[PDB]
């Protein structure tokens, strides 16, 4: 399962 | 013994031919088993394994979701670093991101991992103590500046020690029948006359997984790892791995020399030499 | 921009029978930038239906690809695989030789 943050812009 | 979980992530621009391609592919040890590709007809995360399937339609529509806002900040971030890195808006570049985990046979966090590379360079990395980056030059630095400001690293912390292993678990026992089933090399050595005076053995692997090996030649005991020619692990297309070790040999000093055979599904290395 | 000129493996998924069905592989490695062009070739002109898989990297960055279709080999015919990539001047062309 994947992650995604609840930014990662670099 | 230990697994693994891998997320890759590549985005590819390409000036006047549209927006970035942006290609994930998701692997467990040396299994795919989930891909998603931005130019596909209507672009969905797809299982590639059959141990994947069961999960429902939320878990599809979620792994979905998240591609595409990947996809998206790839895109982003593509024209974030030429500014970072004083490029033309001409050419095409390249963003390749893996995470993920290790664990061991208890199923305990081995070590996690969330690592970047601009145009096939180190850009940023996160370290073992899952709690600092290393960033390979000035660029980077800015986006560790940003990434340490909004607290990037404990929020990965928390998924590597937590879901990433949770999940490689549950995906493990899913998939028990082939995840940990190692297959062992089928094994042969070949004999092909150079001229007359010298010979070529090829020690053969076949029909392995995982793709982690050990082929080695030895000339009367002794490892010839400067004259072994050595060609890279290749997939056979069926989840199953090749490889091949050669050696050139006087003609009649064939019997000094054996093939040694490392591979996990073996009870004990294999020696073999060539049968006339 | 740094670039890593692509290895090439072309070989069969199983032991070659002649009149026996197989897959014939081409394995592109080791490659940077992505952009690649791979052909499968029997006698010479390009094979039409070639699956490849979904692009990956390795541990150090650089790509892999496999290109495959299947195929029944024969005696009399010559497989090849031909490759394209920035840092070749002319593409590569491996042949298929069912001792390696």
């Amino acid at each position: 399962k994947r992650w995604i943050i609840l930014k990662i812009v670099r | 013994g230990s697994h693994s979980m891998r997320y890759f992530h590549t985005s590819v621009s390409r000036p006047g031919r549209g927006e970035p391609r942006f290609i994930t592919v998701g692997y467990v040890d040396d299994t795919l088993f989930v891909r998603f590709d931005s130019d596909a007809a209507s672009p969905r995360e797809e299982p590639r394994a059959p141990w994947i399937e069961q999960e429902g339609p939320e878990y599809w529509d979620r792994e979905t979701q998240i591609c595409k806002a990947k996809a998206q900040t790839d895109r982003e971030d593509l024209r974030t670093l030429l500014r970072y890195y004083n490029q033309s808006e001409a050419g095409s570049h390249t963003l390749q991101n893996m995470y993920g985990c290790d664990v061991g046979p208890d199923g305990r966090l081995l070590r996690g991992y969330h690592q970047d590379a601009y145009d096939g360079k180190d850009y940023i990395a996160l370290n073992e103590d899952l709690s600092s980056w290393t960033a390979a030059d000035t660029a980077a630095q800015i986006t560790q500046r940003k990434w340490e400001a909004a607290r990037v690293a404990e929020q990965l912390r928390a998924y590597l020690e937590g879901e990433c292993v949770e999940w490689l678990r549950r995906y493990l026992e899913n998939g028990k029948e082939t995840l940990q089933r190692a297959d062992p090399p089928k094994t042969h050595v070949t004999h092909h006359p150079i001229s007359d005076h010298e010979a070529t053995l090829r020690c053969w692997a076949l029909g392995f997984y995982p793709a982690e090996i050990t082929l080695t030649w030895q000339r009367d005991g002794e490892d010839q790892t400067q004259d072994t020619e050595l060609v890279e692990t290749r997939p056979a297309g069926d989840r199953t791995f090749q490889k091949w070790a050669a050696v050139v040999v006087p003609s009649g000093e064939e019997q000094r020399y054996t093939c040694h055979v490392q591979h996990e599904g073996l009870p004990k290395p294999l020696t073999l030499r060539w049968e006339p | 921009m740094i670039q890593r000129t692509p290895k090439i493996q072309v070989y069969s998924r199983h032991p070659a029978e002649n009149g026996k069905s197989n897959f014939l592989n081409c394995y592109v490695s080791g490659f940077h930038p992505s952009d690649i062009e791979v052909d499968l070739l029997k006698n010479g002109e390009r094979i039409e239906k070639v699956e490849h898989s979904d692009l990956s990297f390795s541990k150090d960055w650089s790509f892999y690809l496999l290109y495959y279709t299947e195929f029944t080999p024969t005696e009399k015919d010559e497989y090849a695989c031909r490759v394209n990539h920035v840092t070749l001047s002319q593409p590569k062309i491996v042949k298929w030789d069912r001792d390696m």
